[PDB]
């Protein structure tokens, strides 16, 4: 019952520096902001070809027009979405609509903190990537395990996450269109990327006005064929 | 290394040292051995003797757990009764819940369920005794289950435990015992006592016999002085 | 619970000190500058921005400032994860007064208020303490303008004029040099504090972007909290950029 | 350290029990003496400076009507005992009606010197053993007696006993002046003797304080009239 | 302290995590199980060391439902802790959500017990690995493993124990060359499977084979019988 | 790697043997060096308690040849090969426990520390056994370079002084030198057959 | 950095010999090298029980010649081979453990701890080869300036019994190194195969990345 | 080394030091011996002084009418369990309205004393007992250690120097049974005194006794009783 | 009981030859060390060991003849030599003595034989005052004659011979600072023997 994270000699935490040293080794996982949409690329690599693609799938939704991505360990990650989930039931138990971003990032940030705090248990090992549709306005939203929220047009997460932000910052701007906004996440996930590139590689998803919806395979490889 | 100090705490060859330690206890205690037949199920106990001060009939080691059920223990004398009236309150239980005795596969399971609950926390310990348990029924028969400190159950046409139980083991094997009634068994079960001890460290003993079975009808029952003496004589008849 | 895993942070130094609270100011000292001040006709607080990158969004409010309630406003400097906890803790605090009292929380009870509650953390529990250190702002009743300051270890001050995080050394030997007590309102505390801001800010090219600028003063009975925009705080750089060379 | 409070030595013993009676060597020196005629308690008031008033110090403290005690070793941790040994000690008589034997005075308090402990306790529970040593006094029934405990809550009928810091060559002086049949007046003699050669100051009237029970008289506390009348005598 | 308690390590791994998966191979037993069209399979081997040993008692196949198989590969101290609680399980979907638990729900409550452990220091994690078969109404056939960290994913084949990597090669050679896939069939490569690695050629006293069909949903273990008939049958081939 | 069955069955053979040396070693040659340094010490020709037949009272030229002392020299003819004789059994006991050492592995290494003591004791013994030969030779050439520096310099004295010194303290170190062989074989022969169950059986039996 | 392509050609082939290196010193020399002191240590030569007629006494008076002990020096042919060849090889066995320590890491190390321990005792056994590449060059310095200064004194005869002292050393040491020789062809083959397993995959590869 | 610190960490032999060391601390008590015979039961326990002017500590505490013990151990140990003891005799006349049996008193010792065992941050009660009691099969002699093991015993010496006390009780065995109430006096006293110093051998001041029997209730005797039975016995 | 082969006969030349050094160790460490600390005593109250003046004796130098050494030292080196080999035996036994006595130790830490391994670490600093001051026997004469030599190289060097007086000086305050060692030798050896020789094992099977 004794907090696991304490201060350090020069004042950071401890604990929570290796947590964020853990996703910055994760899956590599982009996304980009443009114009009316938000576009999810990441990465679904399996060892071998007895894995079932339709069995797990690393692009969840939170809602209809709310949707997540995460680069880290895969079973902090179940809880994150079971609470976060659950938050935005207990969200429409009592406002009875869709959850604004900012505030659905904001109340499951703080159950990072939580565990910085609370003894006898470690930080969550994940670093989630939220997209939420809003009042017409597009989000793009990045938390942390310590617990910090941000907000980015264009962002990148996991191996290499560098590379695919100066990348981004080169060739990305602004009037970009949904269309030129997935052709301009799969460039970025190219470099990030090695080998070869099929639609079982990589599991996109995007999010417009009508909501977040997950791309099927037979899509992908329309995308795969460097059209749009 | 600090690895084998706590239960929740693994080995770096991924094995918990507490629990073997917990083994290593139950080495050093009496040899207790037993053996099931189509008549019944045999036991038998090395009880020695501490001092000629105690009372005849003192430090029993035939536990009872329930009608149809005993058991026999081999360790931490401590942590045997915690366990014998907890598989008590197991067997009882069981009949407040659904009426009759519990089976003995199904004892069996519920109290190994709860020795390995406490290798799991750090704030406990597991415990250090071993044992078996017989149990006869005319829907299932005789049915002989060794729990070892890990909280695992085997099924056993006999089995032996405490210091000697390899070298046990093999006698049961050189010959057939399912055949055998528990009248001509109980022969074997105090011959195999005799083999066990020899006068080198230890210096006297009783033999502590039970049996149940066709003979006892079905109920654990310990074995009379009368038959016992006469059971002995059969075994005085050899020694070699 | 085994022990040697109990850094027992509740132990004295042999001077008599907290480790735990010494080690939480210093991760504050890295913070960013943030700044307030005490004038007539209002309070003013101001801040930098150390988060720069081209990518960045910041299409809300303030980085460092919140408000606390209509009547208050605060900043912040230290770790933003237990900053939102802090920010969290003071609303409800001060939202239970408006249970109880039905009134504007006055700017003493609200900062006793906290300081309660990290000194009740440092005192057992044995979790770690806060590495936050905050501002206060607003107006009440009986005191008027009121400008606070809290340190980590629960004590706490009133100020006419402080500053917290980078530069607070050098931004406060500039306020016992040109600051006049009772006399700079809040129009010549606006361009006082950007004067301190440029000089103790040894980053160049000072914009709009990477400073903040709110206010916070009472007009014809009402509390008027406002963030200078983009476009206002150029004005204010056209207007020290004249008063810095020429 | 590496330890819990409740960890044994490789001897067997409670390290915290064992520091608790080394602690008492630091306390203040009081000795009681049992005789035919009452009990006679006495300590000093060690005052190291005019400013102190010495009305604040009181060191024999009184549990009942004919029940007196005595005080020593860790003064934080006794104020917690005299307060719990009166309430007892007035639960006897709002249960029994009558006045508690000093003998179950020792045992109802010698009853919380080893609760302590960590795991599966309450929040009402010791983390730390008695500092303190502790003299009851008192005439009852069979006359007057005189009592001692230790930190580790073990209780013995005594004819005399000292504590504190000088207790070491008190308790082995009261052997040499205790014999036979002394009365009160004669013990309360022998009491300043020892006490005025083990204490470091000048033996004064306002120095100690000296209280006797008898059993013709309540437990009474010699004020500076009487005590200027008593220190005359030497 | 990373590698007493669960707490990241400065590469913001697990070891307790990984002595986990290192605690599979201190059991000494290899399982695989094929998912097939119309079937799902499991072949593990039946260690019997002791003569008094009774054979009835020692099973390594387990049966959480009607319709799911369940075998355990590591400790099996663990194994059968897990599969009692599995049990505890599968019966509260039932009594709460009415019918019986498909496998994917089922690994996933399991997975998710295993996260408790994970992320609370006070309770160690368990050093067993499920494997679960079924059939789904839906989708089919449905063969699962779930391993002491939480991960599960859909497996066309599972392989587990001593032989891994070598198992999976082998499973390889029938997946990427896209055999037909049937009851004997996946019976002819389960065996060959662990026959081939251990070099031994099993006898069916040696093994135990549980099976499950769209004709017999009931989860059941081949008699010696006939996995003899099985077994010659497939040699004969 | 691949391992060769027979290399293992080489070195198979090699522990055998090391195993029925150590057998004759522990219940023959350890017991019976104890009996024989025994009747050593009491032999007449080690112990004495006159010292007067170790006097050196050199005389200091055309000179000559120099020996030795020969009671001292002689008496050492029995000490060496006694030390030599220890050694190689010291060493037999130490190879032995290097292959009833177990692998290399952090953990179950308590319990075995005493099969650590064993080797550690014999290392200070085979500290004290290269000192003991070592000033057998440093007598030789102690008591050489005093009678030397006393061929060059007669006009000191002092040099008959040292090598009546150095023939006295040698013969005294002579005795001192058996009772520690000798008592090294007790301590030895004492530890390994009381603690003989778990040092050639640390795990027990497989 | 840059490299050219043959850089790496240059430490496969490197790899691939230093494996059969180690691979041949494990499976041929370890095991043969064992019965070869062993015959030689039990062989007439370095089994005579009798060290005062292997003494070289020379006389201390056209003064007669000086030469060596014959026995120490020939005996060497069995020694000093077996001393160069083993500390070769031992080298190669470091090279070998050495050259399969993964990219360092700061947890998870215990494949490697297996190797760093194994390389301090192999290590050790080659300092202790080295001591015996001191002794036998040693015996000739020592004993030259031992003779010579025996032979410079005729007024203190006992320097030809310490030069004998030399010699008792000198088959002592001749014993004793080709025991402690075989005793590490037998520690390193226990201790190489046993822990082979661990040196070989001092790490499982299993990272998720 | 480093498992000594608690009772739930087992020893690589599978040992628990903390367990030891509450063994031995029964050692550093008082020594103290009873007997029964096929009537009657005696206890003989030895008082020590803390000091020459201070009176001798009580080693016997009353239970039941039939029942009596012997302390040796922590004083205040055996008083938290004395308060749990003679809870469970007040216990079995409230609920059963019969003397408890011994045996079963004893038994639920022992579980008092499982339970602090196998929990981390509960000590073991270091305190031992030596307790008897008559019931309708006879008295009874039960021995009980803070490892929680409990024996069925004929006569029993604990304490410091005890062997030369129970090496009289062996020669003397067959006699225990067949003597009578003043003889098991004799044979008490007499027992007592192989555990005793020296110099200080018997008085009726430090040294008491207590008694059960058939149709005797047990009763404690101190100094008036006391003498007599020292009294024609020859050491 | 062992499993190797053991003879029986030569297992007994143990027996006898431990209880020879249990039934010697005790008799040398409660009666041998305890009589010879009195004896000790008479030894400093000799004149000859109590001596506070060194002015007597003076360095008997001509400097070209022999000088030989010093008549008076030497005779108190002789009273010296049975204490020297004495107490070094005394080291000896009692060191094989604590290690025989030690008995079967399985795991664990026991206090007692600690304490015995503690006994052992205390007698290395007497054997390290031993073998030092035993060589300052014949050093006290080596340095005597390279000093009469130095003398002899420089005899107008008047350092030399005020050295040779002081090293004479140096010589017989050695020797006395050490009777007082070896009275606390036999002192603290016999007061840890007197004090607890209990705790060595945990009696009473």
């Amino acid at each position: 019952s004794f907090s696991l994270t304490t201060f350090s000699p020069s004042g950071k935490l401890v604990q929570i520096e290796y947590a964020l040293a853990a996703v910055a080794g994760g899956a590599p996982s982009v996304g980009i902001k443009a114009a009316n949409g938000v576009v999810l690329a990441t990465e679904k690599k399996q060892k071998s070809i007895l894995y079932d693609e339709r069995s797990v799938h690393k692009v969840e939704p939170i809602t209809k027009h709310i949707g997540l991505v995460y680069s880290g360990m895969g079973p902090d990650y179940r809880v994150l979405v079971h609470r976060a989930r659950k938050l935005a039931q207990q969200y429409y138990l009592v406002y009875q609509e869709p959850i604004p971003t900012a505030q659905l990032v904001q109340r499951v940030a703080s159950v990072m903190q939580e565990y910085t705090q609370s003894g006898g248990v470690r930080p969550f090992g994940v670093s989630l990537l939220i997209c939420g549709w809003n009042e017409g306005r597009p989000y793009l939203f990045q938390s942390d395990p310590s617990g910090a929220y941000f907000a980015w047009k264009a962002t990148a997460m996991g191996k290499n996450y560098v590379n695919g932000k100066t990348f981004l910052e080169k060739r990305y701007n602004e009037d970009l269109e949904l269309e030129d906004a997935i052709h301009t996440a799969i460039l970025t996930l190219k470099e990030s990327f090695e080998g070869q590139m099929t639609e079982d590689n990589i599991e996109v998803g995007i999010c417009n006005e009508a909501g977040f919806r997950r791309l099927t395979p037979t899509e992908v490889k329309d995308y795969l064929a460097a059209i749009a | 290394t600090g690895y084998d100090l706590s239960a929740s705490t693994f080995s770096p060859d991924g094995r918990v040292f507490q629990v073997e330690y917990a083994m290593k206890a139950v080495e050093n205690s009496s040899t207790a051995i037993g053996i099931r037949c189509k008549d019944g199920v045999v036991f038998g106990v090395e009880k020695l003797v501490l001092s000629k001060l105690y009372e005849e009939g003192s430090n029993k080691r035939l536990f009872n757990v329930d009608r149809h059920v005993g058991m026999a223990v081999a360790g931490l004398l401590a942590d045997a009764r915690s366990l014998a009236d907890i598989a008590r309150e197991e067997a009882s239980n069981f009949r407040s819940n659904f009426g009759y005795n519990i089976p003995l596969k199904h004892l069996a399971d519920r109290v190994a369920m709860y020795v390995h609950a406490y290798t799991l926390y750090s704030a406990v310990r597991p415990f250090g005794c071993s044992f078996m348990l017989g149990s006869y029924s005319v829907n299932d028969g005789a049915q002989l289950y060794m729990i070892d400190p890990s909280g695992v159950s085997y099924g056993y046409w006999g089995c032996a435990i405490g210091k000697a139980r390899q070298a046990a083991k093999t006698e049961i094997e050189k010959l057939q015992m399912k055949e055998m009634t528990c009248r001509d068994v109980v022969k074997e079960v105090a011959k195999i006592i005799y083999i066990v001890h020899d006068e080198v460290k230890d210096k006297a003993f009783e033999l502590e016999l039970s049996w149940v079975g066709e003979i006892t009808n079905g109920r654990h029952e310990i074995v009379p002085k009368d038959v016992r003496e006469e059971a002995e004589k059969y075994a005085k008849e050899s020694l070699k | 619970m085994s022990r040697r895993y109990d850094s027992r942070t509740t132990i004295f130094s042999p001077e008599g000190r907290l480790y735990q609270v010494e080690y939480a100011m210093e991760a504050i000292g890295h913070a960013g500058t943030c700044l307030g001040i005490l004038a007539n006709d209002g309070v003013l607080l101001a801040a930098e921005r150390r988060n720069i990158h081209k990518l960045l969004d910041e299409v809300f409010f303030s980085e460092k400032i919140y408000k606390l309630n209509e009547d208050m406003a605060c900043s912040v400097a230290g770790i933003t994860s237990d900053a939102n906890v802090l920010t969290n803790e003071l609303r409800l605090i001060a939202q239970r007064y408006l249970l109880q009292y039905q009134e504007p929380i006055p700017c003493e009870q609200l900062v006793t208020a906290l300081c309660d509650i990290k000194q009740a953390y440092t005192q057992f529990g044995g979790k770690r303490p806060f590495g936050v250190s905050l501002l206060y702002i607003g107006w009440d009743k009986h005191y008027g303008f009121q400008l606070y300051q809290s340190d980590p270890s629960g004590n706490y001050g009133g100020w006419k004029a402080t500053c917290i995080g980078n530069n607070s050394a050098a931004a406060v030997s500039m306020l016992k040099q040109d600051y006049k007590e009772g006399e700079m309102t809040l129009k010549s505390a606006l361009a006082l504090a950007i004067k301190v801001l440029n000089k103790t800010m040894d980053v160049s090219k000072l914009s709009a972007e990477k400073v903040e600028i709110a206010t916070l003063t009472r007009e014809n009975g009402k509390t008027v909290i406002r963030v200078l925009k983009q476009k206002e705080v150029e004005q204010l750089i056209k207007k020290h950029e004249e008063e810095e060379a020429k | 350290y590496d330890r819990g409070v409740n960890t044994f030595s490789p001897e067997g013993r409670l390290f915290q029990v064992e520091y608790a009676i080394e602690a008492i060597k630091l306390g203040s020196t009081a000795i009681g003496i049992q005789t035919s005629e009452g009990v006679c308690l006495a300590v000093e008031k060690r005052i190291t400076s005019p400013l102190m008033e010495p009305s604040s110090i009181e060191k024999i403290v009184e549990i009942d009507a004919h029940i007196g005690c005595a005080m020593s070793g860790l003064i934080a941790d006794a104020k917690t005992l005299i307060d719990k040994a009166r309430v007892e000690t007035q639960n006897h008589w709002f249960t029994y009606n009558e006045t508690m034997t000093v003998e179950s005075v020792t045992q109802a308090v010698s009853n919380l010197a080893l609760q302590f402990g960590e795991e599966d306790a309450d929040p009402g529970a010791m983390s730390r053993p008695f500092g303190v040593a502790l003299l009851f006094g008192g005439v009852d029934e069979k006359g007057p007696q005189l009592f001692h405990m230790d930190p580790s809550g073990t209780f013995v009928q005594c004819d005399a006993r000292a504590i504190g810091s000088a207790s070491e060559g008190a308790q082995s002086s009261l052997q040499e002046v205790y014999h036979k049949s002394m009365t009160l007046k004669e013990a309360i003699k022998s009491s300043l003797i020892i006490l005025k050669q083990v204490m470091e100051e000048k033996l004064n009237a306002t120095n100690i304080e000296l209280a006797t029970v008898q059993p013709g008289q309540n437990f009474h506390m010699f004020t500076k009239e009487e005590l200027e009348e008593v220190i005359k005598d030497i | 302290f990373d590698r007493h308690i669960t707490i990241f390590s400065p590469e913001g791994r697990l070891y307790q995590v990984e002595y986990a998966f290192k605690a599979i191979n201190q059991g000494g037993l290899t399982s695989v199980a094929v998912r097939g069209k119309d079937c799902a399979v499991i072949v593990t081997q039946k260690k019997v060391p002791d003569k008094l040993l009774d054979s009835s008692t020692v099973t390594h196949l387990f049966k959480i439902t009607e319709n799911i198989g369940c075998v355990m590969t590591g400790m099996t101290a663990d194994s059968r802790s897990q599969v009692q609680r599995a049990r505890y399980e599968a019966a509260n979907w039932k009594y709460k959500y009415g019918y019986e638990i498909p496998v994917d729900m089922l690994c996933k409550r399991i997975a998710d017990i295993s996260q408790v452990y994970t992320q609370n220091a006070e309770m160690r994690p368990l050093g067993c690995c499920m494997i679960l078969i079924g059939i789904d109404e839906e989708q089919g056939p449905q063969v699962y493993k779930c391993d002491p960290a939480g991960y599960y994913c859909g497996f066309k084949a599972t392989a587990a124990g001593v032989k891994q990597t070598e198992s999976t090669s082998f499973l390889e050679k029938k997946v990427k060359k896209k055999f037909d896939w049937t009851f004997e069939q996946t019976v002819e490569t389960a065996i060959t499977c662990l026959s081939t690695v251990l070099s031994i050629d099993f006898k069916p006293s040696e093994i135990e084979v549980g099976v499950v069909t769209v004709e017999n949903p009931k989860f059941r273990i081949l008699t010696e019988a006939e996995i003899d008939a099985h077994l010659v049958a497939l040699a004969e081939r | 790697l691949r391992v060769q069955p027979e290399a293992q069955a080489k070195v198979d053979v090699f522990r055998e043997d090391l195993c029925t040396k150590t057998e004759n070693l522990l219940g023959s040659y350890f017991p019976k060096k104890i009996s024989e340094l025994d009747a050593f010490l009491k032999e007449p020709a080690l112990n004495e308690a006159n010292l007067s037949n170790l006097k050196a009272p050199l005389d200091i030229p055309p000179c000559g040849p120099v020996n030795c002392n020969e009671k001292i020299v002689v008496l050492l003819q029995r000490l060496k090969p006694e030390i030599k004789d220890v050694i190689e059994q010291l060493n037999l006991v130490t190879t032995w426990l290097q292959l009833q050492i177990p692998r290399i592995e952090d953990g179950n290494n308590f319990g075995v520390a005493v099969q650590e003591k064993v080797f550690e004791l014999m290392t200070s013994l085979h500290t004290k056994l290269e000192g003991f030969h070592t000033q057998i030779s440093k007598y030789f050439s102690e008591r050489g370079d005093a009678v030397t520096k006393a061929a060059k310099q007669p006009h000191v004295g002092d040099y008959r002084q040292l090598v009546h010194e150095l023939d006295e303290a040698e013969y005294r170190d002579i005795r001192l030198m058996v009772m520690e062989i000798r008592n090294a074989y007790a301590v030895l022969y004492d530890i390994i057959l009381k603690n003989f169950e778990k040092l050639k059986k640390p795990r027990g039996e497989t | 950095v840059r490299l050219s392509g043959e850089a790496r050609k240059q430490v496969e082939v490197f790899r691939q010999n230093l494996f059969q290196e180690a691979e041949e010193f494990l499976y041929r020399f370890l095991p043969q090298k064992i019965i070869y002191l062993n015959q030689l240590l039990q062989e007439d030569s370095l089994n005579v029980a009798d060290l005062t007629s292997l003494r070289a006494p020379l006389d201390i008076p056209k003064c007669g010649f000086l030469p060596g002990n014959e026995k120490v020096l020939s005996l060497l042919a069995l020694v000093k081979p077996e001393v160069w060849t083993l500390k070769e090889k031992c080298i190669l066995v470091i090279t070998w453990i050495q050259h399969l320590i993964p990219k360092i890491e700061d947890g998870n190390d215990f494949g490697v701890a297996i190797q760093e321990k194994v390389l301090e005792r192999v290590n050790a056994v080659k300092t202790k080869v080295e001591a015996f590449q001191t002794t036998i060059s040693k015996y000739f310095s020592e004993r030259g300036d031992a003779v010579a200064k025996a032979s410079k004194e005729t007024h203190v005869m006992d320097y030809r019994a310490l030069v004998h002292e030399r010699d008792e050393a000198a088959y002592g040491e001749l014993r004793a190194m080709v025991l402690d020789l075989r005793a590490f062809y037998a520690e390193l083959y226990h201790i190489i195969s046993s822990n082979l397993e661990k040196i070989v995959n001092p790490k499982g590869e299993e990272k998720p990345s | 080394n480093q498992y000594d610190n608690d009772v739930t960490v087992w020893s690589p032999q599978g040992r628990i030091h903390q367990i030891e060391y509450a063994m031995e601390a029964v050692k550093q008590g008082s020594a103290t011996v009873g007997l029964k015979s096929k009537t009657h039961a005696v206890l003989v326990a030895l008082k020590r002084a803390q000091s020459e002017l201070a009176a001798h500590q009580k080693k016997i505490l009353h239970v039941d009418n039939h029942i009596g013990i012997s302390i040796a151990g922590l004083t205040a140990d055996a008083r938290l369990l004395c308060n749990f003891m003679r809870q469970e005799c007040l216990d079995s006349r409230f609920v059963f309205d019969r003397p408890l049996p011994v045996s079963r008193l004893v038994s639920l010792i022992g579980s008092k004393t499982q339970i602090p065992t196998q929990r981390y941050g509960r000590r073991p009660y270091g305190v031992g007992l030596l307790i008897a009691g008559y019931d309708d099969m006879g008295p009874h002699i039960f021995q009980t250690c803070p490892s929680a093991n409990y024996f069925d015993c004929r006569a029993m010496s604990i304490g410091a120097r005890s062997q030369s006390a129970r090496t009289y009780l062996e020669r003397h065995m067959s006699e225990f049974m067949e003597c009578n109430l003043n003889e098991l006096v004799k044979h008490g006293l007499r027992a007592l005194r192989e555990t005793l110093p020296a110099e200080q051998d018997l008085t009726t001041k430090n040294v008491s006794i207590g008694i059960v029997g058939k149709d005797l209730e047990f009763t404690i005797y101190d100094d008036d009783d006391v003498s007599p039975f020292l009294e024609g016995l020859e050491e």
